């Protein structure tokens, strides 16, 4: 709950997945 | 998922597979929202027009998976269902309005690198992110084409579509408890959920707090990845009061 | 199509 939505292999280690930037770029 | 790609390891650690005990087969997708609660589409469990009415003992939940068909020893965890809760106003008769269900697990699942819950949106995050053109992400082990099946979990990013466009794409009555997503014919790019992706999550990564939120549940669509058609998703925030009521009462 | 799962989960 407290750490919901933070992925161990990505957000928790400050790594980005290959296409998340596509989402960010759409949030104009 | 049609016209998507293989997921990365641990890319969607809230992804759940609903698995039929006999015969052993994929039933639907779903998502992990806490150590004891799994969210899915009501039509995954109850759809009388197709003689579908699953009970707790018919099913298993498989969490932490990547491969569709393999038993992923030391990685996936398999859970039994304590109780299913279907929205009391789920409209299976007409248009799948309020297509949402919760499943309480018999025992809490241990979180790991591959198993971790997604957030549910609050009103503000929903208002900020559920806008035409903003993209979310759908994942699942469903069909690769409308009319085959993937080796591993598939992923596709898709833009939310303006409500009038959603409405004008179909003869079915759309409600405020649904939204639609996908590319338009003129946009070139494509992609869609499909049969078997049912019940899985449509997620968005908040640019405010860098957390993933589940905004939708794969609900319905006319075929898969057809030009001029869109995928329809249960609007999770609109039904959150019911979600909270169930968890508060039975959790 | 699917690999068999440990029997403990089917009990
Ligand atoms: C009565 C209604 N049946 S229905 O669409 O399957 C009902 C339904 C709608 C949305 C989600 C889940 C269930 C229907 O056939 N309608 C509603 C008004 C016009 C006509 C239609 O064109 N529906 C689209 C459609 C229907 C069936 C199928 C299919 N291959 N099963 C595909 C598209
Ligand atoms: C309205 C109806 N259309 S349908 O064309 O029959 C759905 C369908 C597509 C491909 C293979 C088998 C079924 C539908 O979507 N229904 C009827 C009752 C349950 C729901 C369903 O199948 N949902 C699964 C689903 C299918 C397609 C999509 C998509 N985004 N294209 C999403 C969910
Ligand atoms: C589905 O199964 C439940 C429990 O076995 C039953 O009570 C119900 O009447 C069935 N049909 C529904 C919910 O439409
Ligand atoms: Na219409
Ligand atoms: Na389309």
């Amino acid at each position: 709950e407290a750490d919901c939505g933070l992925r161990p292999l990505f957000e928790k280690k400050s790594l980005e997945d290959k296409t998340e930037r596509e989402l960010l770029e759409s949030y104009i | 998922i049609v016209e998507g790609s293989d997921a990365e390891i641990g890319m969607s650690p809230w992804q759940v597979m609903l698995f039929r005990k006999s015969p052993q087969e994929l039933l639907c997708g779903a998502s992990l929202i806490s150590d004891r609660w799994v969210l899915t589409a009501a039509h995954c469990l109850l759809y009388p027009p197709w003689d579908k009415n699953f009970t707790e003992n018919d099913l298993l939940v498989r969490i932490g998976k990547h491969s569709r068909t393999r038993y992923e020893r030391n990685i996936e965890k398999i859970s039994m269902l304590e109780k299913i809760y279907i929205h009391p106003r789920y409209n299976w008769r007409e248009n799948l309005d309020r297509d949402i269900a919760l499943m309480k697990l018999k025992k809490p699942v241990a979180f790991s690198d591959y198993i971790h819950p997604v957030c549910l949106p609050d009103r503000e995050t929903a208002a900020s992110l559920l806008q035409a053109g903003y993209k979310g992400r759908v994942t699942g082990w469903g069909n690769l084409k409308e009319t085959g099946q993937p080796s591993v979990l598939q992923v596709v990013n898709l833009p939310i579509v303006e409500r009038p466009v959603c409405k004008d794409s179909t003869r079915i009555r759309i409600t405020d408890n649904m939204f639609c997503a996908g590319y338009k014919p003129d946009e070139g790019k494509r992609g869609d959920a499909c049969e078997g992706d049912s019940g899985g999550p449509f997620v968005m990564k908040s640019p405010f707090n860098n957390r993933w939120y589940q905004m939708g549940i794969v609900s319905w669509g006319e075929g898969c990845d057809r030009d001029g058609k869109y995928g329809f998703y249960t609007h999770v925030f609109r039904l959150k009061k019911w979600i909270q009521k169930v968890i508060d009462q039975f959790g | 199509d699917f690999e068999e799962i440990p029997e403990e989960y089917l009990q």
